[PDB]
RNA sequence: GAUUAACCCAAGUCAAUAGAAGCCGGCGUAAAGAGUGUUUUAGAUCACCCCCUCCCCAAUAAAGCUAAAACUCACCUGAGUUGUAAAAAACUCCAGUUGACACAAAAUAGACUACGAAAGUGGCUUUAACAUAUCUGAACACACAAUAGCUAAGACCCAAACUGGGAUUAGAUACCCCACUAUGCUUAGCCCUAAACCUCAACAGUUAAAUCAACAAAACUGCUCGCCAGAACACUACGAGCCACAGCUUAAAACUCAAAGGACCUGGCGGUGCUUCAUCCCUCUAGAGGAGCCUGUUCUGUAAUCGAUAAACCCCGAUCAACCUCACCACCUCUUGCUCAGCCUAUAUACCGCCAUCUUCAGCAAACCCUGAUGAAGGCUACAAAGUAAGCGCAAGUACCCACGUAAAGACGUUAGGUCAAGGUGUAGCCCAUGAGGUGGCAAGAAAUGGGCUACAUUUUCUACCCCAGAAAACUACGAUAGCCCUUAUGAAACUUAAGGGUCGAAGGUGGAUUUAGCAGUAAACUGAGAGUAGAGUGCUUAGUUGAACAGGGCCCUGAAGCGCGUACACACCGCCCGUCACCCUCCUCAAGUAUACUUUAUAUAGAGGAGACAAGUCGUAACAUGGUAAGUGUACUGGAAAGUGCACUUGGACG
């Protein structure tokens, strides 16, 4: 059989890799911002949980870990 | 075609086996002749060439060709006559060198026709001084209209 | 002012010195000649050119230097006999300098019709009328057949669409004679959709007129640049002193190919842009050259700097080859 | 669009929008079996009857070992070695021999088809070891998962992206050469991808029907899980998860299209394979291409035809132009005219008529029959296997001198081939003129080109003769059928045409690529006659005389035929397709500044990217032919990009 579908997939992948290479720095900055927003939203969800529970503050000895950071 | 190719291969194998065995002939066994090619139309055999020893090998092969054909008839019994061709690389070169030793020598741009174009230009100086294509499957036919009309 | 391209490297490769014979077959503006005279004042230089204006500039330099520089008006083919009668029949030329292309004064003048930017008669003739019987580009386009014009544009012009542009030119010429350079440019533009006027881009990746290549082709065919260049190279080799320095500048692929194949003794009929695989296949098919006569000063070509490209974009494609007669 | 007419419905008609009706169908190649195994909650009946898989292989992990080869080292010897298409560069403590010598890789066996869940696994030994006495059971749980890659530490013979150098190239890169790195190796982690493909889910059963869209790989049934619902957007965006940070898994929508796609058939094509051919090339003879002239065409000129015009025009219509012919031009004249008018006015791309071309062919088209499941299509084997009775052509017969040869014949079809100027004719046009008649006139060469004649001589020239001769033989030679002059023939008309004489003795000195013709009474040479004219050709037709040489060798080129292979082309390779390109449209994503929000984010628009379309071609020629360097998957590096290369895998390539 012909490889027209395979060729189209190859061209699409080549274009996508070229686009990633062209704008990898902007993509990295956007991803870092998204990770920051992710962590902030997760912390806000936990805060909402313990606020609805009635506790005036977080439980003693509890600190929300940075689960969305490479470090 | 493929059957003839297999027949050529079988003939090559049989001739090689006859050459290798000593039972066919002490002379042929001692020669240790090796075949470059075997092709059936008559059968043409081509053996690699090593002059004096080459001539001796050719003479012995020509002498023993009849016995080789007789032995092949024992096996493929209807075997056409076998022709041995000595492969002196390019045999023309060998024969030419032999004759030359025998022979006597006696005492010792732009890719265009710019001229034609220049002539044509001088001649000129002297004389001075798409659409739509309908698909084949969509063409109307009025035969049915005529048949229904009458 | 279009400064002579890589004139410093030309001076370096030639290395002018006192009491040496140097022939400039393409005097033209003379910037190379002026730099050479700046390096050495006692050098005996020959300024050969086909443009009568170039001969006038050479005579002006002769007014500056009465006999240090010697003018000469004529083509490369005539150059052999001209120099033989001049007094350099035994050759012994200490240096030879061969530029190529269009002189700055030639290109600027619209009357010569060397540029599509400025209108003028479709002359495209380096000769300024010294031989009025010499064909002009207008006569070339009006006279030559469809196949002849297509071959001219394909070979000389390195044009992909010769079969189309030649037919368009013939169709236009059948209505009116093609006597204006801008008229020819408009005709060639009409051979393609208007958006394709500047789609073709230079080696500098800068937009150029689509007709430019065509213009180039006509220029060459008007002046027989390839054949006359080959004759000039042969005459220089005949007249060059053993150990003399030959420096050439080539502004396009065809002339550079001719110069390189002459220097390396390669057959001119050999295929172009050969790869190693193609050479291996050729030799396998042939498996069943003349002795070298030059020593290359520079094995690889020398190209102008980016700054020189910005200063003189016309000289970007110039490639310099320096050798010594052996 | 208008108009006529017709059709459907009808106090309605029907433009838009919305709704009505739903997946018991499938998953090798079309969307779809996801790289692999296990189990859970469960489901199935294949768990009972009901039976056989320990044996012998290359599963895995660990430890140890080494035969061939390499590197290094040492001695001896040599001065070169290595390298290529050819070289250069490189090395010259380089090479060869001998000896010592591995954390690398595992010839032959292996033509075996084994082990493992898959990936994978092929040197030796040892240890440990290859789950389950019903099946099914997961993108995510559990555990694996080639190559590439990351992190760290080692090893490093060799190979090797990248890099440097050398060549090659117009040039850069690549293909080639050399050096060398990451990397391939070990240890410990990570990454979790593939054309992970037997492109066939697991288990059980069947070979009876209908065997079956096609191809692949015989067709199915039961059961279970997974998956798919037009193409593209999209192995993408967002969200989420991940040791991943240019990543992987899951995975959309808007705008847009009427197709996209799978298999096959026929044709075209292949820088397609093989085989065999011909005048395709060489071989033989005489020519053309150089000169003069004849003639034809073309161009110029003129007031001044037309047609043919690549083979298949070019001494062609013409078997023939001073007037006539004549259709051209100028001037003049006529209008029911020679014609119950006329036109040589347009259209050979409306035709008849007559032909060119392949054809120096052998096939063509009907009428049937059969095969493929009654798909497009196909239909041959002579010791014959679905083709065929007739027609046309070849053939046969006939003409000439035979039975040979030459003529003649030569179908269908190809080139809208030629002819509206043989004549006829369709359509269109002219009618005080595009019709008819009269007088007069072209017709020259500054040229180019085609064919022919005569030559350049000694195998010749002149004379005699019709083949036993004598002279000539280079500036008083050979060589004009040319020019000039004068006669003559024909004619009413002749420097025009022809013949003859005189005069002149010119160019030329066997002619380049290239090109024509011939296969035997042929080529070559010589001579006569005829058609046609009042006369007129170096033309045409035809009779005859003299009368040869080579007849072999080849497929590189050209072309043909056959058997094949491939085909994304069908406007049929000057094809198609892919990527590339500042600028208007549609759609998505999206940072700003300021309102709300708790100070970042949320939350209301707006730079910038992406998708599609647009004038579209330009640019590259990557893909489709062995598509010009087989294609492709994964991954990595380099490059602005077009891409290139490394490693493994796939055949959805080929082959002694
Ligand atoms: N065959 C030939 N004979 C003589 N001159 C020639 C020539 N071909 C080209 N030329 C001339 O060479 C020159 C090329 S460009 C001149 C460049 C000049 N050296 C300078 O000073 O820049 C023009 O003058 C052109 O007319
Ligand atoms: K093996
Ligand atoms: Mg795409
Ligand atoms: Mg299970
Ligand atoms: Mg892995
Ligand atoms: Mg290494
Ligand atoms: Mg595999
Ligand atoms: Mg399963």
């Amino acid at each position: 059989k012909n490889v027209l579908k395979i060729r189209r997939r190859k061209m699409n992948h080549h274009k996508y890799r070229k686009l990633v290479k062209k704008t990898r720095f902007l993509r990295r900055k956007v991803q870092e911002g998204r990770l920051r927003r992710k962590q902030i939203k997760f912390e806000k969800d936990l805060r909402r949980i313990w606020l609805k529970a009635g506790l005036k503050e977080a439980p003693e000895g509890w600190q929300t870990p940075k689960i969305y950071l490479r470090g | 075609h493929a059957r003839l190719r297999a027949l050529n291969g079988l003939l090559y194998k049989a001739l090689t086996d006859l050459l290798c065995t000593p039972e066919v002939s002490q002379e042929l066994y001692d020669l240790n002749v090796e075949l470059s090619k075997v092709s059936l139309t008559a059968c043409r055999a081509y053996w690699k060439t090593t002059a004096e020893q080459n001539a001796h090998m050719e003479a012995v092969l020509q002498r023993s060709a009849a016995h080789m054909r007789h032995l092949l008839m024992s096996q493929l019994r209807n075997v056409p006559p076998i022709v041995f061709v000595q492969d002196k690389g390019n045999a023309a070169l060998a024969e030419l060198d032999q004759l030359l030793a025998v022979a006597d020598f006696g005492p010792r741009l732009c890719g265009i026709d710019h001229e034609a174009l220049n002539k044509q230009i001088m001649e000129y100086k002297r004389r001075k001084d798409g659409r739509k294509r309908a698909k084949p499957r969509l063409e109307q036919d009025s035969s049915l209209k005529s048949y229904l009309s009458g | 002012l279009h400064i002579p391209v890589m004139v410093d490297e030309v001076v370096h490769c030639l290395s002018p010195q006192k009491g040496q014979i140097f022939l400039d077959m393409t005097f033209g503006s003379g910037g190379h000649t002026k730099a050479i005279l700046q390096k050495e004042s006692d050098i005996v230089l020959y300024a050969l050119d086909r443009d009568p204006t170039a001969y006038a500039l050479a005579e002006h330099l002769s007014e500056l230097y009465p006999k240090q520089i010697r003018a000469m008006l004529g083509q490369f083919s005539q150059a052999e006999a001209l120099l033989m009668k001049a007094g350099v029949q035994p050759g012994t030329f200490d240096g030879v300098l061969m530029d190529l292309g269009c002189s700055s004064m030639q290109l600027d003048t619209p009357e010569r019709g060397f540029s599509l930017r400025k209108d003028g008669p479709l002359d495209m003739r380096m000769d300024g009328g010294r031989y009025p019987d010499m064909p002009t580009a207008a006569d070339v386009v009006n006279a030559l057949d469809q196949q002849a014009l297509a071959s001219i544009l394909r070979t000389y012009g390195e044009e992909k669409h010769a079969k189309k542009i030649a037919s368009a030119i013939v169709q236009a010429r059948s209505i009116y004679p093609i006597t204006r350079t801008q008229q020819l440019a408009s005709i060639v533009a009409g051979a393609f959709p208007p958006s394709a006027i500047y789609t073709r881009k230079d080696l500098l990746q800068r937009s150029t007129h689509i007709a430019t290549k065509t213009f180039q082709a006509l220029r060459i065919f008007v002046n027989n640049e390839l054949n006359e260049l080959y004759t000039g190279l042969k005459t220089a080799q005949k007249f060059l002193r053993p150990g003399g320095r030959l420096v050439a500048l080539s502004f396009h692929s065809l002339e550079d190919r001719i110069v390189k194949r002459f220097l390396l003794g390669i057959s001119m009929t050999e295929r172009f842009n050969l790869s190693v695989r193609q050479q291996v296949m050729k030799t396998s098919q042939l498996g069943s050259r003349a002795p070298l006569m030059w020593e290359l000063i520079h094995k690889k070509v020398l190209s102008p700097q980016d700054q020189d490209v910005q200063d003189n974009p016309r000289g970007r494609s110039a490639k310099l080859r320096a050798a010594i007669k052996l």
